[PDB]
RNA sequence: AAUGGGUAAUUAUAGCGAGCUAGAAAGC
RNA sequence: ACGGAAACGCUUUCUAGCUCGCUAUAAUUACCCA
C-alpha cells in the first residue's frame, strides 16, 4: 500500500533530430563523412531503437508505449515504472548513442481518470519547456522542476533518493511531517529560511534518541551541505528527491 | 544597520564574533551567554512579529521602545548580553523602526540571531 | 441513539495555581511570571488543556499496566477517554474539557480583595554565599472557584462502558486533590476541591436519576 | 496508593518573619493607642486631601526633624487633629520591648517589613518557606551532597553546583527530580493579631554588647501552632522526610558546635520539640551550608558593613513572654527558631 | 512630558546628564545614586503598572496621586533622589496621568531609567 | 558619650521553543 | 447569416487527531551611617 495512485506520461523528443539528420556527421571531417549511407544507417538505428527496442525496456515495467518512433515517444503508465523506464531508456540510449543525441523527456503526474488530450497537452508543454532548457532536460511534474538528465539520475535517483529512503527506513521518529517541512523549506527559500532550517535540523538533532542519533547528525551535516550550497543546482534536486520519496511512501 | 536582504549574514557573524568558553575546556567553543538569556529577549520580538500582521505600525509604538528598554536592561545584568549587543548592533537597529515592514524585518533578524545561536552547539 | 452528558464541578482552590502567562513585556520589579488569563477581563482562568494533561498522567499512574515511554500507548481504558494519536478507531477521545472560568467575582469583592491575583515573592537563596535571586510568580488567590465543565459522549458503541469509565473519571476527580493541577507543585499551588457536582444529560435520552449514585459518594 | 502523606505542625518559639518585600516606611504609620496602625496610605492621602492640608503633607514628609516623636506622623495626626482612624488597613498590637532606652518612643520606629499576606489580608506561611528551610537541613545532613557545592571554576566564588541533587527532565533517563516528591503545601491563614514587629538585635562576637538595628520586621507572635501538609511519592525523598526527625537535631547539633558555642546560652532558646530555622533574619548559616562557606560566604562583604572577622554576628530580638522559651531576662529571643513535629496521616 | 517614541531617550540623555562621584576617586565617575535607592523608586510604580491592566484608571487615580507624595518623600531623603527627579523629570511626568495608557507609559519610562542606570556602573 | 537614621546587594536564573498522523481523495 | 448555437470546472469533504507552561527555587543576606 506504499505508493500513490498516479499515472505518469512521458513524451520524449530527440533533441534536433532534424539537425542531427540534415547536418549530423558533416560537422566531423572535411565532408569526408557527409554521405547518404551513414544517414540511412543512422536513421535505421533510430528506427531499430525507438521502434523495436522500447519493448525490451518496457518489458518488466508496467506501462503502455502508446506512440514511439522517429523523434518522439509518448508512453503512458504507472509512475514508478515510468520514471524507471525513462532512467533505463536514457541510460541505455547514451550507451546506444555514445552520449551524443541527448533526449529531452517530460514526465507529468496525472490523477486517476483524467482525460488524455487534456493530459497530452500538459505533457507536451512540459516537454517543450524541457526542450528549451538547454540542449536537453527532463521536466518532472511541472516546468519549475527542470534538470539535466546527467544531473537527474546521478544526483537525485542514485545518490539523494537512496540516502533519503535509507534514512527514513532505518528510523521511526521522523515520519512524513518532517519531510513535508523539509519540502516547504526547500520550496520557499529566502535567505532567512536557511537560518530557519539551521534551527530546525539542530533542534531535531538533540531530540532524537541517543542510539540512532549520529545518523541524524551525519544526515543534517549532509543536508545543510546541499541546502546552503549557493548554486540552486543541488536544491530543487533535493526537493524533487523528497517529493519522489513521499510519493513512494504514500499511504 | 539592517535592510531586507543583508540581515541574516549580520546575525550569522554576530553569533560567530561572540566569544566563548576559553577557560575550563569542558565542551569548549560554547557561549558564555546562555540560550535562556536570548529566548527571554526573543519572546518580546515574537509577540511583536505576530501581532504586527494584525495591527498598524503606529499602534505598536508603545512596545517598540519597550524592546529598547528590555535589551538595555538584560544587557545590564550579565556581561554576556552587553557583549552581545556590542557584537550584534541591536540598539543601533532599534532606531531603524519606521514602519510595520522594517519592524518585521528586525524581528526576522532576531530570529536569525537565535537560530544561529542554537546552530553552534 | 446518541446522547451527551455534562459534568459540572467547582474547582475551589486552596493556595491557588500559577499556570504560566502569555505576555513577555513583563516588568523589571514586578511580575516576571504571570498566570494564564482571559484577555478581555484579565481574569485568571483554568484552561481545560492543563486539566486534560494533568489527568492523563494522574490516571496513567493507576490504569497503565505497561510503562508509557510516549503518549499514544495508554492502556485503552484511558485511550478512549483522552484519545490516541495512533489507534485506528481511537483517534477521538469523547471527553471535552471546557476551560474553567472564575465564577465568584461577587462574593470575593465582599472579601477585601483588591484584584483577583497576587504577587508572591519566591526567591532563590544561593546555597553558598547566601545571595538572593528573586522571582515574583503570580498565582490565583486562595479561595476562588472555577466552573469546570466537562462533556461526555454516548453513542451506539457504548453499551456498558458509559459506567466503566466513570470510576476512572472519578479517580481523576479524587486524585486531582492528590496532585497540583500544574504550577510549581512542591510549593503548594494546586490543592483543590470540586464542589457541587450536578451531572445531567444535556443532549439525548439518558437517565439522570440512576446516574446520580456513584458521582459524589 | 504510593502517595505517602505527612503532616508537619510548627510551634513558634521565636519571632518568625517571612517575605513580601514591601514595607511601611518611616512616615507611614500611626501610634496613638498602644496599637500600631497601618492604613492604606493612598486611601489616607485621598481622604486627607478633603481636609485640604495636603500641601503641608508635602513638607511633612521631607521634614528633617529631631526628637523623632514628632517625625512618625502622629504629629501630623494630632497636631492638625486628623484622628479619624477610618483608613482601610489592619491594626496590630505593640511589642512593649520595641525600643531600648527611649522613653515615650513607642512609635518612633522607622521600617516595618511586611509579613506575607494573601489577597484576603490574613497572614499565612507559604510552603516555599518551609521547603527552603528543609533543603539546607537535608543538604547538610547528607555527606554526598556536601563535597562540591562550590566554585565550579566559573567566577569569583559564585554559587552552588546545583547539580548534586537530580533536577529537571534529564533527557534520556527516568523521572528523577528528587525534591518534587516533597510537596510542601502552604499554611492556612491564621489570625491577623499575631504580629509583634520585633527589632533585629545584634550580639557581637569578641564584644559583649547588644547593639540593636533600626529595622523592625513584622514577625509572628510566639507560641502559635501552624499546620503544614507534606506529601511524598518517591521513596528517597520519602525516606528523607522520614529521617527529618534525626536530621533536624543533627544539623542543629553540628551547627551549635560550629557556630553557637563560645556564645552564652542564657539568650539562646531551648528546643522542647523538633527544632528548625525558618526565614528572614536567622543568619546565613541557617540558609546555607555551614561547613562549606567558611571563607566563601564572607568574601563578598568588603564594604561598609563587613561581617566581624569570620562567621556572622549573633542575631537576637525582643518580644514579650508567655507560658518560658527565653531562658534569661530582658527577652532576647532568637528570630526564627521554630519547632515542629511530624506524623504520617 | 514624554510620549511613546521618546521616553527611552528622555531617560537616555538624562542619565548621562546626572553628576557622579568627583571625589572618592577609586573607580571614579560612579553614581551618587545607588541601585537600592532606585528600586525603592520603581517598586512603587510597578505594582500600579499591573493594577492598571485589571482595573481602570478612574478607579486607580488615588494611588498615583499618593505616588506623587512618595516620589517627593524618597526625593526628600537623599541628595541623589532629590537630584534624580528633576535631572530626569519624573515629577514633571507625574502631573500628566491623563489615561491608563499614559500611566503604563510612565511606568515603562521608570523601567527605562532603571535599565539605563544598570547599563552603567 | 547620647540621639537621629536604615544602608548596600541580587529583580528571575538553567532548559525545553514544538513532536508525530493525514499532504487531497472519491464522482461527474 | 462568425467551427457557429446551446455548456457554472462543478458535487461531497471540521486543518483535524494526541499533548499539564512544566522542572529546581525560604525576599533573603550583611551590620551599621552623623
Amino acid at each position: 500500500g506504499l505508493g500513490i495512485k498516479r499515472l505518469a506520461v512521458v513524451r520524449l523528443d530527440v533533441d534536433d533530430l532534424g539537425a542531427a539528420f540534415m547536418a549530423g556527421f558533416s560537422q566531423q571531417g572535411n565532408g569526408q563523412y557527409s554521405t547518404l549511407s551513414r544517414s540511412a544507417t543512422f536513421s535505421r538505428s533510430m528506427s531499430l531503437f525507438f521502434k523495436v527496442y522500447i519493448n525490451q525496456f518496457a518489458s518488466d515495467k508496467k506501462l503502455s508505449i502508446i506512440y514511439a518512433g522517429g523523434d518522439d515517444v509518448f508512453a503512458i503508465g504507472s509512475w514508478q515504472d515510468i520514471i524507471a523506464f525513462t532512467v533505463e531508456l536514457r541510460e541505455n540510449f547514451i550507451k546506444w548513442t555514445n552520449g551524443k543525441l541527448t533526449l529531452s523527456a517530460g514526465i507529468g503526474l496525472f490523477a486517476d481518470k483524467t482525460p488524455i488530450s487534456l493530459m497530452a497537452h500538459q505533457t507536451g508543454e512540459l516537454e517543450e519547456a524541457a526542450k528549451g532548457n538547454e540542449k536537453d532536460s527532463i521536466s518532472l511534474f511541472s516546468s519549475d522542476y527542470t534538470f539535466k538528465f546527467d544531473r537527474f539520475i546521478t544526483n537525485v535517483y542514485d545518490d539523494k533518493l537512496e540516502q533519503i529512503r535509507y534514512f527514513f527506513n532505518h528510523q521511526d521518529e521522523r515520519g512524513k511531517n518532517f519531510i513535508y517541512k523539509l519540502i516547504e523549506l526547500l520550496r520557499n527559500h529566502d535567505r532567512m529560511n536557511m537560518a530557519r532550517l539551521a534551527y530546525y535540523l539542530t533542534r531535531l538533532e538533540e531530540l532524537t534518541r541517543e542510539t540512532d542519533r549520529d545518523k541524524f547528525k551525519t544526515f543534517k551535516n549532509l543536508f545543510y551541505s546541499w541546502y546552503t550550497n549557493k548554486n540552486d543546482k543541488d536544491r530543487k534536486e533535493a526537493e524533487l528527491a523528497l517529493l519522489l520519496y513521499i510519493y513512494e511512501i504514500r499511504k | 544597520i539592517l535592510t531586507d536582504e543583508n540581515y541574516v549574514d549580520i546575525a550569522e557573524k554576530a553569533i560567530l564574533k561572540l566569544e566563548r568558553n576559553t577557560r575550563n575546556r569542558k565542551n569548549p567553543d560554547a557561549f558564555f551567554l546562555t540560550t535562556s538569556k536570548l529566548r527571554n529577549l526573543l519572546s518580546l520580538t515574537s509577540t511583536l512579529f505576530d501581532e504586527s500582521k494584525v495591527k498598524e505600525y503606529d499602534a505598536l509604538l508603545d512596545r517598540i521602545a519597550y524592546l529598547r528598554v528590555q535589551f538595555v536592561y538584560q544587557a545590564g545584568r550579565e556581561i554576556a548580553v552587553k557583549d552581545l549587543i556590542e557584537k550584534a548592533q541591536i540598539l543601533e537597529a532599534l532606531k531603524e523602526i519606521k514602519d510595520r515592514e522594517t519592524l518585521q524585518r528586525f524581528c526576522r533578524y532576531m530570529e536569525a540571531l537565535v537560530a544561529y545561536f542554537k546552530f553552534y552547539g | 441513539t446518541f446522547a451527551k452528558i455534562k459534568f459540572s464541578a467547582q474547582i475551589r482552590l486552596e493556595t491557588g495555581l500559577h499556570i504560566g502567562g502569555s505576555d513577555a513585556f513583563a516588568a523589571i520589579g514586578a511580575i516576571n511570571s504571570p498566570v494564564i488569563k482571559d484577555p478581555i477581563t484579565n481574569l485568571p482562568i483554568i484552561p481545560g488543556s492543563s486539566l486534560k494533561g494533568k489527568m492523563r498522567t494522574l490516571l496513567a499512574k493507576v490504569y497503565n499496566e505497561k510503562v508509557a515511554e510516549k503518549p499514544s500507548d495508554d492502556s485503552d481504558i484511558l485511550s478512549r477517554l483522552f484519545g490516541n494519536s495512533k489507534d485506528k478507531r481511537f483517534k477521538m477521545g469523547r471527553l471535552i474539557f471546557r476551560d474553567a472560568f472564575l465564577s465568584n467575582a461577587d462574593e470575593l469583592d465582599s472579601l477585601g480583595v483588591r484584584s483577583y491575583t497576587e504577587v508572591k515573592f519566591e526567591n532563590t537563596i544561593d546555597r553558598i554565599t547566601a545571595e538572593a535571586n528573586p522571582r515574583q510568580i503570580e498565582r490565583a488567590i486562595r479561595n476562588s472557584t472555577f466552573d469546570f465543565e466537562l462533556i461526555y459522549e454516548i453513542t451506539d458503541e457504548n453499551e456498558n462502558q458509559v459506567e466503566e469509565d466513570f470510576k476512572v473519571i472519578r479517580d481523576g476527580l479524587k486524585l486531582l486533590e492528590l496532585d497540583y493541577l500544574g504550577g510549581s507543585g512542591s510549593r503548594g499551588y494546586g490543592k483543590v476541591a470540586f464542589e457541587n457536582l450536578k451531572a445531567t444529560t444535556v443532549f439525548g435520552n439518558y437517565d439522570v436519576k440512576t446516574l446520580n449514585e456513584l458521582l459524589t459518594a | 496508593n504510593d502517595y505517602r502523606t505527612f503532616k508537619l505542625s510548627l510551634l513558634t518559639l521565636a519571632p518568625i518573619h517571612i517575605g513580601n518585600g514591601e514595607k511601611y516606611t518611616s512616615r507611614e504609620f500611626i501610634y496613638e493607642n498602644k496599637k500600631f496602625y497601618f492604613p492604606d496610605m493612598g486611601k489616607f492621602y485621598n481622604k486627607m486631601v478633603e481636609k485640604r492640608l495636603a500641601e503641608k503633607f508635602e513638607a511633612f514628609l521631607i521634614q528633617t526633624r529631631p526628637n523623632a516623636r514628632n517625625n512618625r506622623l502622629i504629629s501630623f495626626l494630632n497636631d492638625n487633629r486628623i484622628a479619624e482612624r477610618s483608613f482601610g488597613g489592619y491594626s496590630i498590637s505593640e511589642t512593649g520591648l520595641e525600643s531600648d532606652k527611649n522613653p515615650n518612643s513607642a512609635g518612633a520606629i522607622n521600617e516595618v517589613n511586611k509579613f506575607i499576606r494573601d489577597a484576603f489580608g490574613n497572614p499565612y506561611i507559604p510552603g516555599s518557606s518551609l521547603k527552603g528551610a528543609i533543603r539546607t537541613i537535608l543538604m547538610n545532613t547528607t555527606p554526598k551532597w556536601n563535597n562540591e557545592n562550590a566554585v565550579n571554576d566559573f567566577g569569583r566564588f559564585p554559587k552552588e553546583n546545583k547539580n548534586l541533587i537530580p533536577w529537571g527532565p534529564k533527557k534520556g533517563k527516568e523521572y528523577d527530580d528528587l525534591f518534587n516528591a516533597i510537596r510542601v503545601s502552604d499554611s492556612k491563614p491564621f489570625d491577623n493579631k499575631s504580629l509583634i514587629l520585633v527589632q533585629k538585635w545584634d550580639y557581637s562576637a569578641k564584644t559583649n554588647k547588644a547593639k540593636p538595628l533600626p529595622l523592625y520586621r513584622e514577625s509572628i507572635s510566639p507560641l502559635t501552632k501552624i499546620e503544614f501538609e507534606i506529601t511524598t511519592t518517591t521513596d528517597e525523598a520519602g525516606r528523607l522526610i522520614e529521617e527529618l526527625g534525626k536530621r533536624a537535631q543533627a544539623f542543629y547539633k553540628d551547627y551549635k558546635a560550629f557556630f553557637l558555642s563560645e556564645f552564652p546560652d542564657d539568650k539562646i532558646q531551648a528546643n522542647l520539640q523538633y527544632p528548625i530555622y525558618l526565614g528572614a533574619g536567622s543568619g546565613a548559616w541557617t540558609k546555607t551550608l555551614f561547613k562549606q562557606a567558611d571563607g566563601i560566604l564572607q568574601r563578598r562583604y568588603s564594604r561598609m558593613k563587613t561581617k566581624m572577622v569570620k562567621k556572622g554576628v549573633l542575631k537576637l530580638t525582643k518580644a514579650p513572654l508567655k507560658t518560658s522559651l527565653v531562658k534569661n531576662h530582658e527577652s532576647f529571643y532568637e528570630m526564627g527558631k521554630a519547632n515542629f513535629m511530624i506524623k504520617e496521616i
